[PDB]
RNA sequence: GUCUACGGCCAUACCACCCUGAACGCGCCCGAUCUCGUCUGAUCUCGGAAGCUAAGCAGGGUCGGGCCUGGUUAGUACUUGGAUGGGAGACCGCCUGGGAAUACCGGGUGCUGUAGGCUU
RNA sequence: GGAGCAGAAGGGCAAAAGCUCGCUUGAUCUUGAUUUUCAGUACGAAUACAGACCGUGAAAGCGGGGCCUCACGAUCCUUC
RNA sequence: CGGGGCGGACUGUCCCCAGUGCGCCCCGGGCGGGUCGCGCC
């Protein structure tokens, strides 16, 4: 059936958000990117140079190369039955950083300071995180008053 | 007295442009003479104005030359406006005043006032449009930190008529 | 001529209105959607009775016009000519196709329009005085006989063709939160300009 | 009641405003995007631009580089800080722009400690000069020029400030085409009338011409020259002493004034209870008025 | 408590109308000798400082319109997974989880970076 | 922005990417990398660079065709 | 659900008018969280 054009099906994803058109804000240009860090790929449509393909929109890769206006990114793409690492040159209006890796790095530094304080003070403290334990038996005060009696309503047809 | 004598430094109706125009449906020597009357009337070299689209009814096609117009401001403007109202005997009747505080009229024959007729030059009429202002109106066309002029700094039809009859003791609202 | 309506009873084809892409559509059979005395104000006709579907299906414009005609005739010869106002609440916006009298190149051509109705959805409404309620119910039943599915007749808890209930209606009118205009009413919220309150509340 | 209104509810519903400084008319984001942003393979090198803004009574010369939270001023000169040596009157003109750019350059590089080298041009001739980096010594400061919305033509005080900074010792890339000595029709740069414009000799010639032509219009034009008694003579020397004083001591120092009170000069924002009571007593006064009738 | 210059986020910042503005400033303003541009020194460029907050600008206001953020709408609509559930079908109910959006009703209405001023 | 941006449609765009002037030939010479279809082959199209020589602009910069998504073609043979 | 003394601004009952927020501390009332709490069950 359909064409193999490079922007087929990108009516909404390469568009701008509502009341967000016009001039690109300059913080997106004055971010910095060192080779090795994790970036999200979105791909706005105000800029037509260096824009990523629709398979790479909404993806996440790491930077391997920095140039004047663009960045080489290593992204995992799933061709039919294998995952392979593609190397795409994308511009900085189309990328942004990754708060997931940022959060991981700050809990790494927190772990390191916590292990240092535990070692100097002579205790053993918890460093891992545990998945949401059960709910720790407790008392529920009624505060003297009786719990309110709920009761299903009769049926009435409005709409 | 005390409440009236405060705005008198910077809130005074003065004359911005005089907006002189001659539009004739043909090009050529008629337009050259229509520019020559403008030069001899104002002292400025006027500017040609082109058609915008072919209409074929009375017959003009686009990118021709149809009009000659000129912009005149200052002491020359007020004295040429004085001459035009001398021709109009300081009477322009009801509704020549636009709602933005501008006005204008037409003159059917120019030789009456001023300059002597020349046999080569034709018999052309013209029209005057005075767009009127107030000190501080240049913020609308300032390049850096442009703004709009503000609501009570505008010129209404009433104050335009009041300024006209106060500065030229003329007559609005004739017998009809 | 026209196929039996059982060939187009069910909604199965992804709404198809007449637009740029669907050209050459004949006119629907229902052209008049309001009928009776359409200029009675709000309180001449306080009672509203709806005929509301209980099936997901599409009704043809021919069936809509037939039901409108027979309900109008019963209301005219029962409640008088100017004693009621009826609105059908269903416009036939969905175009149905027909294939020509094999299956090669089989995409059909527009032959009609139907209105797709949902489970809870009003098909027709009649507003009348409070004493013609059985006449409204009988008119809506005799108009119910013109449709394929199953329909129910229900008297609304609201004042006429408005969205406000009959018990709180006159109190809102008296406290001027609800100002009558035409067939309906306007709601006055207490957050406009006070000069609007002043040209009102006075 | 005849024409369809344009600024209606749906108009404001889908109106998208411009940037704040754009709709204030102070920033051209086209030129800003092309001028502030550094190449990504520099990663942290600040990109310095010399902002020059000539107001109605003042000339501001700043040196900035952009961060994500906003620009960072490094050095700033002012025509209003110029009269604490040399000149006293005759600011916001081309000679004032030259001394302002010179003061900004000398202030920046004696802040950086490179004043004992990079002397620029201690004598003023209005010709093409560009500094060069002496080997073994630190490199010359590199800046670009932010002219803003000022229409760049031949003889702009932004280029006055550029010439001032370049003679001060900065390295700003430029050509002598937009200098007042440049002739368009011969594509030639005279540089002696440029030196005249730097020394303010055109204003001195205007003063002499007005004196020999008139007395009352001359003093009406140059009223504040009669005060401080700036004759058309001694104008250039005066600027020479101004340049010498800037080269002598370009360090800025400010004065303390901290014995101030905390008076409110504006109105406080009204409160919710105040607004509710205001509309309540407005309704009450309206009903009271209509019962007085 | 504010303002200039350059900004960052880009309406809580916009729009409409009304009131107030000490001091610096920003402007309006005066002029065309030079620079430079025009049909026109109106715009742009240049040279000023007699007057002025009228205007821009700032702050405040409006049962303001927009915008932002909550409530309601509503555990509704829709939906993952399940059944030898119902019903002639159309569709619907239940089990297991997730869960909206108008209308309507509140509250709010610019924060802030660097440098330099004024405010006894 | 309801106009225009060569054309189909979609996206994008306002001191723009539109319109009007000024100057030009980055529609030039080169090696590799990448993306798109994909078998991760080719063509076509495209994207980041790098090395020359230039254009423009006061400059930062931008420019190796057309604002983006189409507008095109192996071996063998011929021709320059 | 509030009382005393100092600071702005609102209302068509403005000299005899009314009502609102904000700054100081003094209290008045009731609610919750920590305290060797402290006892008692
Ligand atoms: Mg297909
Ligand atoms: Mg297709
Ligand atoms: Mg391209
Ligand atoms: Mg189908
Ligand atoms: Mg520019
Ligand atoms: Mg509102
Ligand atoms: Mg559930
Ligand atoms: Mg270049
Ligand atoms: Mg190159």
């Amino acid at each position: 059936t359909n064409t193999k054009g490079k922007r087929r099906g990108t009516r909404y994803m390469f568009s701008r958000p509502f009341r967000k058109h016009g001039v690109v804000p300059l913080a997106t240009y004055m971010r910095i990117y060192k080779k090795g860090d994790i970036v999200d790929i979105k791909g706005m449509g105000t800029v037509q140079k260096g824009m990523p393909h629709k398979c790479y929109h909404g993806k996440t890769g790491r930077v391997y190369n920095v140039t004047q206006h663009a960045v080489g990114i290593v992204v995992n793409k799933q061709v039919k039955g294998k995952i392979l690492a593609k190397r795409i040159n994308v511009r900085i209006e189309h990328i942004k950083h990754s708060k997931s890796r940022d959060s991981f790095l700050k809990r790494v530094k927190e772990n390191d300071q916590k292990k240092k304080e535990a070692k100097e003070k002579g205790t053993w403290v918890q460093l891992k995180r545990q998945p949401a334990p059960p709910r720790e038996a407790h008392f529920v005060r009624t505060n003297g008053k009786e719990p309110e009696l709920l009761e299903p309503i009769p049926y009435e047809f409005m709409a | 007295q005390d409440q009236g004598e405060k705005e008198n430094p910077m809130r005074e109706l003065r004359i911005r442009k005089l907006c002189l125009n001659i539009c004739v449906g043909e090009s050529g020597d008629r337009l050259t003479r229509a520019a020559k009357v403008l030069e001899q009337l104002t002292g400025q070299t006027p500017v040609f104005s082109k058609a915008r689209y072919t209409v074929r009814s009375f017959g003009i096609r686009r990118n021709e030359k149809i009009a000659v117009h000129c912009t005149v401001r200052g002491a020359k403007a007020e004295e040429i406006l004085e001459k035009g109202l001398k021709v109009r005997e300081y009477e322009l009747r009801k509704n020549n005043f636009s709602d933005t505080g501008n006005f204008g009229f037409g003159i059917q024959e120019h030789i009456d006032l001023g300059i002597k007729y020349d046999p080569s030059i034709g018999i052309y009429g013209l029209d005057f449009y005075v767009v009127l202002g107030r000190p501080g109106f240049s913020i609308a066309d300032k390049k850096r930190r442009t703004g709009c002029i503000g609501a009570k700094h505008r010129i209404s039809k009433e104050e335009a008529m009041r300024w006209f009859q106060q500065k030229y003791d003329g007559i609005i609202l004739p017998g009809k | 001529g026209r196929r039996p309506a059982r060939c187009y009873r069910y909604c199965k084809n992804k709404p198809y209105p007449k637009s740029r892409f669907c050209r050459g559509v004949p006119d629907a059979k229902i052209r008049i959607f309001d009928l009776g005395r359409k200029k009675a104000k709000v309180d001449e006709f306080p009672l509203g009775g709806h005929m509301v579907s209980d099936e997901y299906e599409q009704l043809s414009s021919e069936a809509l016009e037939a039901a409108r005609i027979c309900a109008n005739k019963y209301m005219v010869k029962s409640c008088g000519r100017d004693g009621f106002h009826m609105r059908v609440r269903l416009h036939p916006f969905h175009v149905i196709r027909i294939n020509k009298m094999g299956m090669r190149g089989a995409f059909g051509k527009p032959q009609g329009t139907v209105a797709r109705v949902h489970i809870g959805q009003v098909i027709m409404s009649i507003r009348t005085k409070l004493q013609n309620e059985e006449h409204v119910i009988e008119a809506l039943r005799r108009a119910k006989f013109k449709f394929p599915g199953r329909q129910k007749i229900h008297i609304s808890k609201k004042w006429g063709f408005t969205k406000f209930n009959a018990d709180e209606f006159e109190d809102m009118v008296a406290k001027k939160c609800l100002i009558p205009d035409g067939c309906g009413v306007k709601y006055v919220p207490s957050h406009g300009p006070l000069d609007k309150w002043r040209v009102l509340h006075s | 009641g005849f024409v369809k209104v344009v600024k209606n509810k749906a108009y404001f519903k889908r109106y998208q405003v411009k940037f704040r400084r754009r709709r204030e008319g102070k920033t051209d984001y086209y030129a800003r995007k092309r001028l502030v942003i550094q190449d990504k393979n520099k990663y942290n090198t600040p990109k310095y631009r010399m902002i020059v803004r000539v107001t109605n009574r003042d000339i501001i010369c700043q040196i900035a580089y952009a961060r994500i939270e906003g620009d960072m001023i490094v050095c700033a000169a002012y025509a209003h800080e110029l009269p604490k040596y040399g000149v006293k009157v005759g600011l916001t003109n081309y000679a004032a722009a030259y001394c302002t750019g010179l003061l900004l350059a000398r202030r920046l590089l004696n802040r950086f400690g490179m004043d004992k080298i990079y002397e620029g041009q201690v004598e003023v001739t209005g010709d093409e000069y560009n500094v060069e980096s002496i080997d073994g010594q630190p490199g010359a400061f590199t800046c670009y020029l932010d002219a803003g919305l000022a229409r760049t033509t031949t003889g702009n005080k932004v280029f006055g400030a550029l010439k001032g900074a370049v003679d001060g010792g900065l390295s700003i890339p430029h050509s002598t085409k937009r200098f007042p000595g440049y002739d368009s029709e011969s594509k030639e740069f005279n540089a002696e009338v440029h030196r005249k414009h730097i020394m303010g000799q055109n204003v001195a010639d205007y003063m002499r011409y007005l004196m020999e032509e008139d007395e009352d219009a001359y003093k009406k034009q140059f009223s504040q020259y009669i005060k401080n008694s700036v004759t058309p003579d001694m104008m250039e020397e005066m600027y020479k002493k101004a340049h010498a004083a800037i080269r002598e001591n370009p360090v800025y120092e400010k004065k303390p004034k901290k014995e101030v009170k905390k008076k409110r000069w504006n109105r406080p924002k009204m409160s919710l209870a105040q607004k509710k009571d205001r509309v309540a007593q407005k309704k009450a006064s309206f009903l009271r008025a209509q019962e007085r009738a």
